[PDB]
């Protein structure tokens, strides 16, 4: 009981739905990027700082 | 306006497989949707659905093996409902675990009881072998006595004991007597002797005897134990039965919701899985009706599902060889099957199933024209619509028994017909049924016209009625006149007529068959079809065939008994129709210038023929050639067609003579039947008379039964069945098509 333009309606929604899925699989992407460089970041800045500290 | 079949679509559809698993349930229940495999060439492991149909079979199993130790229990357990709810949560994976639970766990009490019988038995042994009764079956106990003089005979003493009202034999497991003979022996050779003797022996003489209090005590012990561990175990047993019958309940509902689960993720395997997203897309072969009521039922799948995927079916306008689908009902139904037995129907083919419905009774009781029986065959019918709800909802294991009750309906019509025959042919029993409108002759005009005590002479003699007296005529207001099932000549007065009654009948189903092919070559947009198909066909029939039949009526009123001497014959003169031969004299012809038109009709038969023998594979090449085929295997085609066409009307005439040759063999039967059989049973001694009529018309009935109302009602089917499936159909009824099995929430019990 669909129109051509109908039919095409939904398939917009369901491309709609897979960019949906695309900015949320993204974003998690670069959420544990930022994870990732927190932590080495951290890591790095504490344990040479350290290093000199210890020299001097 | 001709019943034809419904439209499968080639559509695709694609959605998310949790809204796929929620559709296919849905699709399911609804039953109106035909999927079709998208990967022919993957195999269950390739499907990925393996691990879901494996725990389905396993949990199967393990139910079905539950199932049958509770029915050998003979558990109540009624499976009364909630099947409906039909859902299908992952989490039913975690339910069949708590019921595998259950079958472990039957299981290990059955074990452990059995384990527990036996000891109670050995027990039981032990109570009566405690002064002592030893143990033995006591079969040949002569002859263990004998073997046990001949390792030594006469050394000790063989003491007897006896067990009074023994119970259950651990082995045997009956009650017997038992009596024992336990020796005391010194030796050790003698003890491995008689070892090795019991042990051959049926016996149980395992623990040695003791007199001191100390083992009696010990044996008391034991037997106290024995009891409590007999209590302990008709504990287990009533627990486990209340078990049982709880789980039979509640497994009787969720097997079958197990089955559809089963059933989903079969038709789930049946699918191509995306690349892009988590999805599937489907095919399904559906009508429009159909498709409008999938798009709502699609929207309540995905509703179900929480992610409501819109789920997009796409309607394709490629057109694949759709299966023939035929919408049937509770009537209906029986007469499509005994058409689908030739065949399925071509796609958008003239369904035949409607005219059956009439055709085929009215065929029968053509075959089957005895009121009698016709009654008879009705009351079975309706003994079977009666039991209707009880034969539904109940277990029916008689194949036959369902056969005959799922086509009730069509005898109960079959029967109707039958009375309507057999009621104009008066015949019910070789009795014929009087209206009072007897009036073909007039007797007292018959003694009048020179016939002076002619029942003197009558002692050695029939005499037959004039025709045409002046005095008798007139016919008999509604079927044949009743005198005639009484005469020595109703073998030619009647056998002539239904004669030309079965060929009349025969032409004209032909000539309708025909006809709808008429409305078959229009759907499908083949003019040629008719050009040169139809219409040299018809007329080829109708020339030699209609002709013939409109000559049968023209000889009943067009020659009286005035012309009987000499009186032309339609059979010789349909025979020198066809030959071309017309003698001047010596045959009276049914009309002046009959002549004339036999050798017309004949001529223009022949006519006929080239368009249908040749011309559509020669047209065929003319407009092939123009446009741009073998013509050779064309020809070939069109010219056994054209064969089988015109010879076949003239055997097909022949096979509805079935019509006659079968109503004429009951009416044989009836008459010798009744003749043979209650006629004789009467006498004028009136009580030897009546009590003879009471034994000899009992088996009179069972006879009526056994040969007319079974076996001839039997064979008339096959052979109403047969005119059908060869003469009728073939006529227009052609082509085979695909069977319609769309997805259906069949397991309901």
């Amino acid at each position: 009981a669909l129109s051509d333009a109908d039919v095409q309606k939904q398939i917009k929604h369901m491309m709609a739905f897979i960019e949906q899925e695309a900015n949320e699989k993204a974003e998690e992407i670069d959420a544990k990027a930022e994870e990732e460089f927190n932590i080495e970041k951290g890591r790095l800045v504490q344990t040479q700082r350290l290093k000199i500290m210890e020299y001097y | 306006e001709l019943f034809r079949s419904e439209e499968m679509t080639l559509a695709q559809l694609f959605l998310q497989s949790e809204a796929a698993y929620c559709c296919v349930s849905e699709l399911e229940e609804l039953g109106k949707v035909q999927f079709r495999d998208l990967n022919p060439d993957v195999n269950v492991f390739q499907r990925k659905f393996v691990n879901e149909v494996r725990r389905c079979e396993e949990m199967d199993r393990k139910l079905r093996f539950v199932e049958k130790e509770i029915r050998k229990a003979n558990i109540p357990i009624m499976d009364t409902g909630e099947n409906p709810e039909v859902p299908f949560p992952r989490d039913m994976i975690d339910l069949e675990a708590n019921f595998e639970k259950i079958e472990n766990e039957l299981k290990e009490i059955n074990t452990n009881q059995e384990a527990l019988k036996r000891n109670f038995l050995e027990l039981t042994e032990l109570k009566f072998i405690l002064f002592v009764a030893g143990v033995i079956n006591r079969e040949r106990i002569p002859t263990f006595e004998r073997m046990l003089w001949r390792v030594c005979r006469g050394n000790v003493f063989l003491r007897q004991a006896e067990i009074e009202n023994p119970l259950e034999d651990p082995v045997t497991g009956d009650y017997v007597h038992k009596s024992v003979f336990i020796i005391f022996f010194q030796g050790d050779q003698l003890k491995n002797r008689v070892k090795k003797i019991c042990e051959g022996f049926r016996a149980s003489l395992y623990p040695c005897p003791e007199t001191p209090q100390e083992r009696k005590e010990m044996a008391s012990g034991v037997n106290t134990r024995i009891d409590d561990l007999q209590m302990v175990l008709n504990q287990t047993e009533d627990h486990r039965q209340r078990v049982l019958q709880a789980a039979a309940k509640n497994i009787r509902v969720w097997f079958i919701k197990v089955r559809k689960m089963k059933a989903i993720y079969h038709t789930l395997n049946l699918c191509n899985i995306d690349v892009t997203q988590k999805c599937l897309i489907a095919e399904v072969w559906c009508p429009v009706t159909d498709l409008d009521s999938i798009q709502f039922a699609l929207r309540r799948g995905t509703e179900h599902s929480g992610s409501t995927v819109p789920s997009i079916l796409n309607r394709m306008q490629t057109n694949q060889t759709p299966p023939t689908y035929n919408k049937t009902n509770k009537f209906t139904h029986g007469f499509q099957n005994i058409v689908d037995a030739y065949g399925i129907g071509t796609y958008r083919e003239i369904n035949p199933a409607p005219y059956t419905v009439i055709t085929f009774p009215f065929l029968f009781a053509v075959m089957f024209g005895d009121f009698g029986h016709g009654i008879l065959m009705t009351l079975f019918a309706v003994w079977m619509v009666l039991r209707e709800s009880r034969i539904l909802s109940q277990k029916n294991e008689n194949e036959m028994f369902s056969m005959v009750f799922s086509g009730r309906y069509i005898i109960l019509l079959m029967g109707l017909f039958s009375i309507y025959t057999g009621l104009i042919y008066n015949d019910c029993f070789s009795k014929s049924l009087n209206i009072f409108g007897s009036s073909w002759s007039v007797r007292p005009m018959f003694t009048i016209g020179n016939w002076t005590e002619e029942t003197l002479l009558g002692s050695s003699v029939l005499q037959l009625n004039p025709a045409i007296p002046g005095v008798f005529g007139g016919p008999y207001p509604f079927g044949i006149d009743p005198i005639w099932n009484i005469a020595t000549n109703k073998l030619t007065f009647l056998n002539s007529f239904k004669m030309k009654m079965s060929v009349i009948l025969g032409i004209i189903h032909m000539l309708f068959g025909v006809s709808l092919s008429l409305f078959n070559h229009i759907y499908f947009k083949k003019p040629l079809n008719i050009y040169f198909g139809f219409i040299p066909e018809i007329i080829f029939m109708s020339s030699l065939f209609g002709y013939l039949v409109i000559l049968i009526f023209y000889k009943w009123t067009a020659y009286d008994a005035h012309s009987s001497r000499n009186a032309p014959s339609l059979l010789i003169h349909f025979i020198n129709m066809f030959l071309f031969s017309y003698p001047e004299s010596g045959n009276a012809m049914l009309y002046s210038g009959q002549k004339g038109i036999q050798c017309f009709l004949i001529v223009v038969a022949m006519l006929c023929v080239p368009w249908m023998l040749l011309f559509k594979p020669l047209i065929l090449r003319h407009q092939y050639l123009r446009k741009k085929f073998d013509f050779g295997d064309t020809m070939v085609h069109q010219a056994i067609h054209t064969i089988e066409y015109c010879l076949g009307c003239i055997s097909n005439t022949a096979s509805y003579l079935r019509l006659w040759a079968l109503s004429l063999a009951h009416a044989q039967l009836s008459e010798v039947l009744w003749t043979m059989v209650i006629h004789i049973g009467l006498h004028v001694r009136s009580l030897a008379g009546g009590l003879g009529l009471f034994f000899i018309f009992a088996a009179f009935a069972t006879l009526t039964v056994a040969i007319l109302l079974i076996m001839e009602g039997l064979s008339a089917f096959l052979h109403a069945l047969r005119l059908h499936w060869v003469e009728f159909q073939n006529k227009f009824y052609t082509g085979t098509g695909f069977k319609f099995l769309p997805f259906s929430f069949e397991h309901i019990r």
